[PDB]
C-alpha cells in the first residue's frame, strides 16, 4: 500500500522540503488507500559512492521512482548518471531537476530516464522560430565537437530540411580549444552573418574573445545563443547586443522538485489503478531480474498531463524531457541583460523593450551581405581559354585581332 | 614488467576460472617486454553494486589493469554500467558476451570502454551488401520510435546517396504508437512489394508483423531483411516470423566464449605491448573505487589511442574511435523452413561470403501460394544471342539491361 | 579535369574532382568555361 | 580493335556520357584504358 | 485495353478475417463496386479505413 520514493538532493533542506512536498502531494488526491513515503539521500563527491549508496539506501527501500538533482557544487560533469544507471537496471524511472544535458534525451543509453527541465539541445527550435520571425535564410553553426552540439546541430539541421534549406557552414570544434581563431576566419569569408553558438561558457568565451579580435562583433552581425553561452564567464566576453536565452525556473530546484513530486504521485496512483503491478525489489544484490512494470510506469509518467504547475503546465514528450519550457530571450545592453521577448512552450512573443543588434543600430541587421568578388575557375581550353605565360613585369602583350581592336586578357 | 588482467564470467557458463588461466599459456613469447598473469573470478548474477564490488576488489587485490567482462543474460544495461566503471576507475574493460557485448550508442568520451559488437552501422553495411550480392534494390524502410530510429535512417539515406546503385527508397514508416489501431494500418497500406527493413524490438515486430500478414505484407514476392535489433535470442523464436526472414548478428555458434576471452587478453596484452614500446612503463593501477583522492583523475598515458591499432596472430582486432570493433565477426542467418534461425553467411574483412549463390525461395507460412512464377531457365553461351560477362567493377553487380547467371564452374 | 563523380579511396565517398570540387568546395563561386550540362553536374550545381 | 585505337579526356563530360549509355559500354570499356589528361594531349597524339 | 485486374467477392464477413487480405490485392484502379447500399457502406468504411 505504501509507495516509498527516493530523492538524490543537494542539501538537508532540499531534502527537508522534498518530505514537505511529498505529505502535501500525499494530502491531495490520494486513492483513498495510498500513502506514498519519502527518502533521501545527498549527492556523494564520487560517483562510485553514490551509486553504493543509492543500491543502498534507495533502493533496498522499494523505491518506485528516484528524483536525482545536481549538487550544489558548481561542477556539473553528468552528476545524475549513476543514479540513472543504477536505477535504470531495473527500469525504475529516474526524475532529473536540474540535469539540462542532452545526453540524457537519447533513451537507447538512458531508459528510464526523465527530466523536468528540457536540455540545451531544444533551444535551436527557438533559434528556428527566431529564423521565421526576422527572415534569416543564411545561417552559420559554430557548435561544439562533443554530443550536445552534434544534438544541436542535429536538431536545427532536421527543423530546416522542412523548409527546404541548409546552414551554410556548420564549424564543429573541440571542447576547450584555446585558439579558435581559424575557424572564425573561415566563417568571416562566407556571406551568412546570422552566427549562432552552441558551446559551454569557456568555448563560448573563447569564441567570443576571438570574434572580437576578428572585428566580427560589430555592426551588420547578429548572435544567437544559448544559456550556457549568457551565464558566467562567457558573460564577461560576450559581445554587446548577442541575444541570448535562459529558463524560467532552471535553477529554481525549489519549483521543479514540486512538480516533480506531484507528477510521480500522479503516475503512482494511475498505474495502481491498473492491474497486475509487482512490487519494487529489495536491494541491488540478490535480484537481477528487472521490474516488470517499469516499462509501463514509465509509459504512464510520460502520459499523465500535470494541469496546475508551478512550472507551468508539465508534459512529456517522446525523447524523455518536459517539452514545454518558457525561454526568456535575452539580450546583451550595456553588459547588462534585459529581456526582449520571452519564448513559450511552442511560440516566441516580443515586449515593449527595443533590441539593440551588436554595433549599437536598432534597426534590425540583414541576414547575410552579397559578396561582389566571385572566385572564377577555368580550364585550358584553346578555342575558349587561351593560357598564356606573363611577362617579366607580370602583364603580358597586348594582342590585335584581324580588325585591330585590343585582346581583353586577364 | 608484469601485466594483471581480470577476467570475469557468469555461473551459467561452464567454463571454470582454471580454465581461463590455463587460456593464457600458448607459450610462444606473447609478451616480449611483458609477462601476463591472468586472474579469473564470477559471480553469480549481474548488478551494479556487486559488479562494483567485484570490480574493483579485483583491483584492490591483483592490481588488474584491464578487464575482459563476460555476461550472461540479456540485460542491456549491463553495457553501461562496464563503460562507466571504466569512466570512474580507468581500467580497460571488455565487453565480451550477453548483454555487456550489445552496443551502445554513445560512450563517455573519457571511459576506455569496448564491446565485442556491431553498431548499427556495421548492421547496416552488411545488410546492404546482401541487397547488393541479391539485386534486391527496390526496399521498403519501416521504422520505429524504437531508440536509434534517427541514426539507421541517417546511415541509411546517406549511404544510399554516396550509393552508386539504384536504391529507390519508396517510403519510411514510422509507427509512432498505436500499432494496432487506426492511422498506422493506413501507412502500412502505403507499402508496396519490396524489400522490408523492418527496425524494431522484438514483440513489436511480433505486432508489426502479425498486422503485416494481416494485411497481406508476407510472401514468396516479399522479403523481409533486419538487423540484430529483432532477432535478440535465437532460441526464442515468435510464430509470426515469416520463414526467409533475413537477418545478421554477432555469431554465437562457431565465436566460442573461449575464444572471446583469448582475443579480448590478446588484445589488451597486444595493446600494452605498444605501450612499452612507445611509452615508458605499464601505468599504476588506480588505487580503488572510494577514498576521493583529490587529484584531477588524469594518467600521463593510457591504452585509449593504442587500441586503434591492435593485430592479433591471425585477425585483426582494432577499435574505431567511437568503441566499435573495425572488423566484427558478423553473420547472416535466415530462418529456414524448420522455424529456426540457420547461418548462411559471413562478414569477414569487409567482404561477406555468402553460402546460397541464388537465394532459395522460403514458404513464408504454411497457407503461402506455392511457388510457380519463379523458373529455372538453362541457357549456354553462343557468341551472337546469349553473351556471358563478368561483373562489373564500378557497381559490382551486374550492368544496366543485363541480367544475373550463374554457371557452375570446376 | 572538367570534373567527374568518382569513389574515393578512403570510406568509398562520392566526390568531385576538377572545377565541380572547386566550386562545390566553396573554392570558386562561377565556372565560365566549356562546361557541358547534364544530368550528373546538374543534380549537385546549377548551369545558366 | 587492337590496331584501332580511340580515346577522349579522362574525367569528362564525354566519358560520364559513355559510361551511363546502356549500349556502348563495350567500347567504354576499351577507351578506358586510353584516356587522355587533357584535350591539347589527345589533339597532339592524333596529330602524330 | 479493359486490363480487369481482379474480382473480390465478399462472400461474408465484411469486418473480419480473409476479406482484408482479399482487399489488399486492389491496386489503385477504377473500383466497379456492385451491392447493396448498406453493405456498400460497410464496405467503404473498410476501404477507407
Amino acid at each position: 500500500k505504501i509507495v516509498n520514493i527516493g530523492a538524490v538532493l543537494s542539501t538537508r533542506k532540499h531534502e527537508q522540503m522534498f518530505r514537505e512536498a511529498v505529505n502535501q502531494a500525499n494530502k491531495r488526491h490520494g486513492s483513498w488507500k495510498i500513502q506514498l513515503n519519502a527518502t533521501s539521500v545527498t549527492h556523494k563527491p564520487n560517483a562510485i559512492q553514490m551509486a553504493l549508496s543509492v543500491c543502498e539506501d534507495l533502493i533496498s527501500s522499494q523505491v518506485y521512482a528516484i528524483l536525482v538533482s545536481h549538487p550544489p557544487t558548481p561542477n556539473d560533469h553528468f552528476t545524475p548518471t549513476p543514479v540513472s544507471y543504477t536505477a535504470g537496471f531495473y527500469r525504475i524511472p529516474v526524475l532529473g531537476l536540474t540535469t539540462r544535458m542532452s545526453i540524457y534525451s537519447d533513451k537507447s543509453i538512458h531508459l528510464s530516464f526523465l527530466r523536468t527541465v528540457p536540455p540545451y539541445s531544444h533551444q535551436s527550435s527557438v533559434w528556428f522560430e527566431m529564423m521565421r520571425v526576422y527572415n534569416w535564410n543564411h545561417i552559420i553553426l559554430l557548435v561544439s565537437d562533443d554530443h550536445e552540439g552534434r544534438a544541436a546541430q542535429k536538431r536545427l539541421e532536421t527543423l530546416l530540411e522542412e523548409r527546404e534549406s541548409k546552414a551554410e557552414k556548420v564549424l564543429q570544434f573541440d571542447p576547450g580549444t584555446k585558439n579558435v581563431t581559424a575557424l572564425l576566419m573561415e566563417a568571416r569569408e562566407l556571406e551568412a552573418r546570422v552566427i549562432i553558438l552552441s558551446a559551454s561558457e569557456d568555448d563560448a568565451a573563447t569564441v567570443y574573445r576571438a570574434a572580437a579580435m576578428l572585428n566580427m562583433t560589430g555592426s551588420g552581425y547578429v548572435w544567437l545563443v544559448g544559456e550556457r553561452e549568457i551565464s558566467g564567464n562567457a558573460l564577461r566576453y560576450a559581445p554587446d547586443g548577442i541575444i541570448g536565452l535562459q529558463l524560467i525556473n532552471g535553477k529554481n530546484e525549489s519549483a521543479h522538485i514540486s512538480d516533480a513530486v506531484g507528477v510521480v504521485a500522479q503516475a503512482v496512483h494511475e498505474l495502481l489503478e491498473k492491474e497486475n503491478i509487482t512490487d519494487p525489489p529489495r536491494g541491488c544484490v540478490g535480484n537481477t531480474n528487472i521490474w516488470k512494470t517499469g516499462p509501463l510506469f514509465k509509459r504512464v509518467l510520460m502520459s499523465s498531463k500535470y494541469a496546475d504547475g508551478v512550472t507551468g503546465r508539465v508534459e512529456f514528450n517522446e525523447d524523455g524531457d518536459r517539452k514545454f519550457a518558457n525561454y526568456s530571450i535575452m539580450n546583451l545592453q550595456n553588459r547588462k541583460l534585459v529581456q526582449v521577448g520571452i519564448y513559450n512552450g511552442t511560440h516566441v512573443i516580443p515586449n515593449d523593450r527595443k533590441i539593440i543588434w551588436p554595433g549599437g543600430e536598432t534597426e534590425k541587421p540583414r541576414g547575410y551581405q552579397m559578396s561582389t568578388r566571385l572566385k572564377i575557375v577555368t580550364i585550358h581550353q584553346e578555342p575558349f581559354v587561351y593560357v598564356k605565360p606573363t611577362m617579366s613585369d607580370g602583364t603580358c602583350k597586348e594582342e590585335f585581332t584581324v580588325n585591330g581592336d585590343p585582346v581583353k586578357k586577364v | 614488467p608484469a601485466l594483471n588482467i581480470a577476467v570475469l564470467l557468469g555461473h551459467s557458463h561452464d567454463v571454470t576460472e582454471r580454465e581461463l588461466r590455463n587460456l593464457w599459456g600458448p607459450e610462444q613469447a606473447t609478451g616480449l617486454p611483458l609477462d601476463v598473469n591472468v586472474v579469473a573470478l564470477l559471480m553469480n548474477r549481474t548488478d551494479p553494486k556487486s559488479l562494483i564490488t567485484h570490480v574493483c576488489d579485483l583491483m584492490s587485490g591483483a592490481r588488474i589493469h584491464g578487464l575482459v567482462f563476460g555476461d550472461d543474460t540479456d540485460q542491456e544495461a549491463v553495457a553501461q554500467m562496464l563503460d562507466f566503471i571504466s569512466s570512474q576507475t580507468f581500467i580497460p574493460i571488455l565487453g565480451i558476451h550477453g548483454g555487456a557485448s550489445m552496443i551502445m550508442a554513445d560512450k563517455d568520451p573519457t571511459s576506455t570502454f569496448f564491446q565485442f559488437g556491431a553498431s548499427i552501422q556495421q548492421q547496416a553495411t552488411v545488410m546492404l551488401k546482401i541487397m547488393q550480392d541479391y539485386d534486391w534494390h527496390v526496399f521498403s524502410l519501416v521504422t520505429t520510435i524504437f531508440p536509434g530510429y534517427r541514426d539507421f535512417i541517417s546511415f541509411i539515406k546517406t549511404t544510399v546517396d554516396n550509393s552508386f546503385v539504384g536504391w529507390d527508397m519508396q517510403n519510411v514508416i514510422t509507427l509512432d504508437t498505436s500499432f494496432e489501431d487506426a492511422k498506422t494500418q493506413v501507412q502500412l497500406k502505403k507499402i508496396h512489394s519490396s524489400v522490408i527493413l523492418l527496425y524494431c524490438s522484438k514483440d513489436e515486430a511480433v505486432l508489426i508483423l502479425s498486422e503485416a500478414r494481416s494485411l497481406g505484407l508476407t510472401g514468396y514476392d516479399f522479403f523481409w531483411i533486419v538487423p540484430s535489433l529483432v532477432s535478440g535470442n535465437t532460441e526464442l523464436i515468435p510464430k509470426e516470423f515469416p520463414s526467409g526472414l533475413i537477418s545478421v548478428s554477432y555469431d554465437d555458434w562457431d565465436y566460442s566464449l573461449e575464444a572471446r576471452v583469448r582475443d579480448g587478453l590478446g588484445i589488451l596484452t597486444t595493446a600494452a605491448s605498444s605501450m612499452l614500446e612507445k611509452f615508458s612503463y605499464i601505468p599504476e593501477a588506480k588505487a580503488s573505487c572510494y577514498g576521493q583522492a583529490e587529484k584531477p583523475e588524469t594518467p600521463l598515458h593510457t591504452l585509449h589511442q593504442f587500441m586503434v591499432n591492435v593485430t592479433w596472430d591471425g585477425k585483426d582486432l582494432s577499435f574505431t574511435e567511437e568503441g566499435y570493433q573495425v572488423h566484427p565477426r558478423l553473420v547472416v542467418i535466415v530462418l529456414n523452413k524448420d522455424r529456426e534461425w540457420e547461418k548462411v553467411g559471413k562478414w569477414e574483412n569487409q567482404t561477406l561470403s555468402l553460402r546460397h549463390a541464388v537465394w532459395p525461395r522460403y514458404k513464408s507460412f504454411s497457407d503461402c501460394e506455392p511457388d510457380d512464377n519463379h523458373l529455372s531457365i538453362v541457357t549456354l553461351e553462343e557468341a551472337p544471342f546469349v553473351i556471358v560477362e563478368d561483373i562489373d567493377p564500378l557497381t559490382e553487380t551486374c550492368v544496366r539491361n543485363t541480367v544475373p547467371c550463374r554457371k557452375f564452374v570446376k | 579535369k572538367f570534373g567527374t563523380q568518382e569513389r574515393v579511396n578512403n570510406s568509398n565517398k562520392k566526390e568531385w574532382n576538377g572545377m565541380m570540387g572547386e566550386l562545390l568546395s566553396g573554392q570558386a563561386d562561377m565556372i565560365v568555361a566549356p562546361l557541358t550540362i547534364n544530368n550528373e553536374r546538374a543534380q549537385y550545381i546549377e548551369f545558366s | 580493335s587492337d590496331k584501332f585505337i580511340y580515346a577522349t579526356v579522362k574525367q569528362s563530360s564525354v566519358d560520364i556520357y559513355f559510361r551511363r549509355q546502356v549500349e556502348l559500354s563495350t567500347m567504354y570499356r576499351h577507351m578506358e584504358k586510353h584516356n587522355y589528361e587533357s584535350a591539347a594531349e589527345a589533339i597532339q597524339a592524333v596529330r602524330d
